């Protein structure tokens, strides 16, 4: 379970919808040094509490925008985490994936979807006809 | 003519529609509403 | 120094959840609005799906006859206008019932998508089973056909009913 | 003197043959 | 989901990672550039295709490329 | 030296069972035949028994009016011919519904005999419960009565419909 | 007379029924078939 107190908010029209209860939902948790006003990702203003906060958001981009552009940039809060919550109740922490923010290089991270050539050396699509491989996926 | 109910006043169709509505159309639904009200479990 | 003043707010979050995209207003949460909406045949507690459809069909089929009788293209004659209004109600209701049928066919495959899935909590869409939709559709069609005919019969006999409501039937 | 009732009915029946063959081709192409 | 590829011309300026609004990208250790780091896309399932990363990329031509593919709920940016 | 050549046979055993008294033919197992038959209201997947009866009755009551209107003993006058056709459809449908009722009464005692027993696997007779047969019967009667009346109304107003479908109602 | 749709051609009753059938009787059932076809789960 995710712990924290929801920010003071009188209600809004940009909150969760059927997708939250049916497919997936996101939660962003952070700790603030004081009670202050922040902008909700989908409009309106909310008041983050003194201790640790928990906010439910419909999309992952809401958490990245709130944590990155407001918490880090404006409030100097660097401990925010984003969780993906499924209807069955399972919760996985997706940001930061390994506890280190992606913009900082961290050991043990593998190279994913790396092409060992310059982009101008991709093969022509005529060579890959009926093979099902895209030019950028070609070896 | 005096073989039917009529009205020389304005909108004489208003009694024509409202007498049935108040006296033998709506009263049974109103009684149903009151009966549901007075039978509700606590 | 920050005072949201939520405790004295005339408009509260809906059902105490500030993040459900809804407000507690007079339309959505007042005692009269809740009593009226929740006791309509679509939401009335305990009603069987067929009984829900029967009352909805009766109400809708009855008034759908009217528009073509008064301003329709057969309005010049009483007999023709009534027939056109009855057919218009039948065509609309049958088309709607066909839509309700194919809605049930396509929605309820495996775990339904959207608001009709198993984990959905949409209180405004309580018919969560395929069987309930087909029972509702049967009630909708029969109620709409009956209500349309009831309006058709009253309009077809409007001359007699007008004498009825004025006491002209008491001459002899 | 345009065609008669029988000719119209015959054409309707004849048109059934390309109608059924069009369905056969359409379903075969769908495979 | 969209496909995000990183080519060997990357200079490890971390600008694509900072520009991504859904955290698709991260910086991983590398040796092909002076910065000793290269961009990676482990979370392309969260990619919306905004191409903010390509705008941020300073190399010529782009060291990071986004190829729009099959649309999902999260790639369409749908809150419903 | 024996070559049954079953692998290249255009006509196969039905459903892979050579000993079920059936063949895989264009009528029994072709994709179009299966799609049409299995999607008739008697077999359509997910339909409630009442909704099955409503569609079956609607179609049958509608066309049962016709025969007595055209070649019946009251065909000399339009008004009489329509009434005789409506009554004939009502009498036939009520007789059929009475037979359906007594079918359900006698078939479903203990473990039903024949194709409606618990261990029977008759895919062509899927209504295995007494409740399903009564729900079907209610839909059959109401659908047949509605379809017969719908045909009756169109035939009774045929002069109006004929002007309707020719634009003769647009003179005034 | 020119107050109604008529036909001097053979079987002039055919447009009387075929126009309603193709244009406002069958199309909704046809759309229903297509809707079922394009929404079927894999
Ligand atoms: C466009 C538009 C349009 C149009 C056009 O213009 C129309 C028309 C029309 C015409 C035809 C008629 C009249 C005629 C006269 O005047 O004369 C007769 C009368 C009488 C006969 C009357 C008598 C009396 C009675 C019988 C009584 C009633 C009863 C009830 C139903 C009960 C109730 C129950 C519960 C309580 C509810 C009518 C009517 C109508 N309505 Mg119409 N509309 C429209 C609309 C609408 C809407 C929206 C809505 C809502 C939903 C609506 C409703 C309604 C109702 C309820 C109604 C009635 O009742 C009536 C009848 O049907 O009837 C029979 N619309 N409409
Ligand atoms: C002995 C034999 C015999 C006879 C005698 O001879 C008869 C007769 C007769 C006569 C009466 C009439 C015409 C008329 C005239 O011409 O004119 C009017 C028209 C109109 C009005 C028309 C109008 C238009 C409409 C309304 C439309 C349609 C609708 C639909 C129903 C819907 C559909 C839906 C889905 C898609 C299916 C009739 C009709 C008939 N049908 Mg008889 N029939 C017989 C048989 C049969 C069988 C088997 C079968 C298959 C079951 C059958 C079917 C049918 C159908 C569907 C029908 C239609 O509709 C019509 C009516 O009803 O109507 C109203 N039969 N049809
Ligand atoms: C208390 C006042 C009062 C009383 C006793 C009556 C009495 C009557 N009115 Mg009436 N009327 C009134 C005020 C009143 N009117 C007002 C203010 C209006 C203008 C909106 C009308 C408009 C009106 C029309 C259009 C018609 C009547 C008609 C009638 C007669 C049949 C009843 C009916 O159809 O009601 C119809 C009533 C209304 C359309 C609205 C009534 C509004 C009043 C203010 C409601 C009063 C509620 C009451 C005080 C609370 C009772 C509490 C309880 C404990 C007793 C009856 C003689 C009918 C008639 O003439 O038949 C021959 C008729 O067609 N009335
Ligand atoms: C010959 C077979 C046949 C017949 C007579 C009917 C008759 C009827 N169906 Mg139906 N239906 C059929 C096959 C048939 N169906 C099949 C195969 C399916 C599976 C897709 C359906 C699915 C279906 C649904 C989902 C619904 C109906 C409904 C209805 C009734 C209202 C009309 C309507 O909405 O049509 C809709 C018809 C279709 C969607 C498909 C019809 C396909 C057949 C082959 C049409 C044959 C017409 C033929 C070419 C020309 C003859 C008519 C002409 C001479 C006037 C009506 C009694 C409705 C009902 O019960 O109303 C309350 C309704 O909601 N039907
Ligand atoms: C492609 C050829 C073609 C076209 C465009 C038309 C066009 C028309 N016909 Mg027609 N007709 C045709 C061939 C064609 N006809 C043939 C070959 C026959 C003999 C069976 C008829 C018999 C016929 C009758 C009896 C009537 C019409 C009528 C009409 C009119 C109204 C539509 C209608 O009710 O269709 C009715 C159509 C049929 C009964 C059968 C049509 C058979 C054709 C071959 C189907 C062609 C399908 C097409 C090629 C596939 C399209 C693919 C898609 C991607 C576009 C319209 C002007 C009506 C009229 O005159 O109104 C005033 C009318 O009552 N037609
Ligand atoms: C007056 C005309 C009214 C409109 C035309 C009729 C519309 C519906 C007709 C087809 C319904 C049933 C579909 C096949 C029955 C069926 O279940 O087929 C099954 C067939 C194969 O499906 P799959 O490959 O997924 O395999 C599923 C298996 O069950 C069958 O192999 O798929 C189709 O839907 C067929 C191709 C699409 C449709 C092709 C075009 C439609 C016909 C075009 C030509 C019309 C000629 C008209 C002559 C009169
Ligand atoms: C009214 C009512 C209601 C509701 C209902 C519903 C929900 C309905 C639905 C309906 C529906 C759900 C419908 C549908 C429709 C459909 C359509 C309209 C379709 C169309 C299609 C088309 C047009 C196609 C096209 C195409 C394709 C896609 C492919 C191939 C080519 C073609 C062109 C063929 C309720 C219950 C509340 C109550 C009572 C009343
Ligand atoms: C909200 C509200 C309102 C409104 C209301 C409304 C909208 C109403 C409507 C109403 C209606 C719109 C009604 C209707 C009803 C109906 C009916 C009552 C029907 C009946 C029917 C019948 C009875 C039928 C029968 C049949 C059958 C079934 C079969 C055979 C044939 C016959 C015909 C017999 C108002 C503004 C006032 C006020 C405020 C609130
Ligand atoms: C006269 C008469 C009769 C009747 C008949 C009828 C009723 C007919 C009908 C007819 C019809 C009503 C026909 C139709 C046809 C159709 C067609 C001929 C179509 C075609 C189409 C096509 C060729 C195309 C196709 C395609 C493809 C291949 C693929 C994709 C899709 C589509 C569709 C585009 C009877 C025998 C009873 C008796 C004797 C006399
Ligand atoms: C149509 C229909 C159907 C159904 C059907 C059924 C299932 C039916 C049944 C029916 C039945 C189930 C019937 C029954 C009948 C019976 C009878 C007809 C009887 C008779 C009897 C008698 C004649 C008697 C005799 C005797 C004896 C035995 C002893 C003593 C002496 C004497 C002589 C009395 C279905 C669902 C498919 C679909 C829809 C439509
Ligand atoms: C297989 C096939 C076919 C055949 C088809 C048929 C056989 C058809 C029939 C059809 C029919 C035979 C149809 C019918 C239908 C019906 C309907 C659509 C009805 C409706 C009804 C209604 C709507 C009613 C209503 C009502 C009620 C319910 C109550 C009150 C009164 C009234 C009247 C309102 C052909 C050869 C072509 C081609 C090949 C394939
Ligand atoms: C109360 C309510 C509501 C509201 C509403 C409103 C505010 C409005 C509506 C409106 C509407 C919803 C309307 C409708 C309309 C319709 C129409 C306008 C139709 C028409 C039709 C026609 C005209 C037809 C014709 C025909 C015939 C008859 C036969 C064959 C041929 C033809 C096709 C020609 C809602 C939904 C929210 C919810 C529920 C309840
Ligand atoms: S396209 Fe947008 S979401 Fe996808 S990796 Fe680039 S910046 Fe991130
Ligand atoms: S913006 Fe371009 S150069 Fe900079 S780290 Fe990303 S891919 Fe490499
Ligand atoms: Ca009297
Ligand atoms: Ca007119």
């Amino acid at each position: 379970t995710l712990e924290g107190q929801t920010p003071i908010f009188g209600g809004g029209t940009g909150g969760l919808l059927t997708k939250a209860e049916r497919e997936e939902k996101y939660v962003i948790t952070w700790t603030s040094p004081k009670e202050q006003v922040f902008e909700m990702p989908t409009g309106g203003s909310a008041i983050m509490r003194q201790g640790k906060n928990k906010l439910e958001i419909a999309r992952k981009e809401y958490g990245i925008a709130l944590g990155g552009q407001q918490l880090r940039a404006k409030f100097k809060i660097n401990d925010y985490k984003i969780y993906r919550v499924y209807p069955n109740g399972e919760t996985q922490m997706i940001h930061p994936a390994d506890g280190v923010f992606p913009e900082k290089v961290n050991q043990g991270r593998p190279k994913v979807r790396y092409v060992d050539r310059n982009i101008g050396s991709n093969p022509s699509p005529a060579k890959l006809k009926f093979s099902g491989v895209q030019p950028y996926d070609a070896p | 003519d005096m073989t039917q109910l009529t009205g020389s006043y304005a909108a004489s169709w208003l009694p024509w529609i409202m007498i049935p509505l108040i006296f033998y159309i709506l009263p049974f639904p109103v009684f149903a509403l009151i009966f549901i009200w007075i039978e509700k479990e606590a | 120094k920050l005072n949201y003043r939520l405790d004295t707010d005339p408009v509260q979050p809906y059902k105490g959840d500030p993040f459900n995209s809804n407000f507690s207003t007079a339309i959505t949460d007042s005692p009269l609005a809740r009593a009226f909406i929740n006791n309509l045949p679509a939401y009335r507690k305990g009603l069987t799906p067929f009984m829900r459809g029967l009352e909805i069909g009766m109400a809708h089929g009855y008034f759908l006859v009217g528009p073509e009788v008064v301003v329709g293209p057969l309005r010049e004659t009483a007999h023709g206008a009534n027939l056109s209004g009855l057919i218009t109600a039948i065509y609309i209701a049958v088309s709607a019932c066909l839509g309700i049928s194919i809605f049930a066919i396509t929605t309820f495959q495996g775990d339904p998508r959207g608001a009709y899935g198993s984990t959905s909590k949409d209180s405004l869409r309580p018919l969560r089973n395929r069987d309930e939709w087909y029972q509702l559709n049967g009630g909708i069609f029969l109620g709409a056909m009956g209500g349309a005919v009831f309006a058709y019969l009253l309009l077809e006999n409007f001359d007699a009913l007008d004498s009825i409501l004025r006491g002209g039937v008491n001459v002899n | 003197m345009n065609i008669s009732d029988t000719q119209v009915f015959v054409a309707l029946v004849v048109a059934l043959l390309p109608g059924l063959l069009a369905f056969r081709l359409a379903t075969e192409l769908y495979k | 989901s969209h496909t995000v590829k990183i080519y060997d011309t990357c200079i490890g300026c971390t600008q694509c990672v900072r520009a991504c609004p859904t955290d698709v990208l991260e910086m991983v250790p590398w040796d092909g550039c002076k910065a000793a780091q290269i961009a990676s896309s482990p979370r392309t399932e969260d990619c919306v295709g905004c191409k903010r990363c390509e705008t941020a990329c300073p190399t010529d031509f782009l060291s990071i490329r986004v190829y729009l593919g099959a649309e999902t709920t999260r790639s369409m940016g749908l809150a419903y």
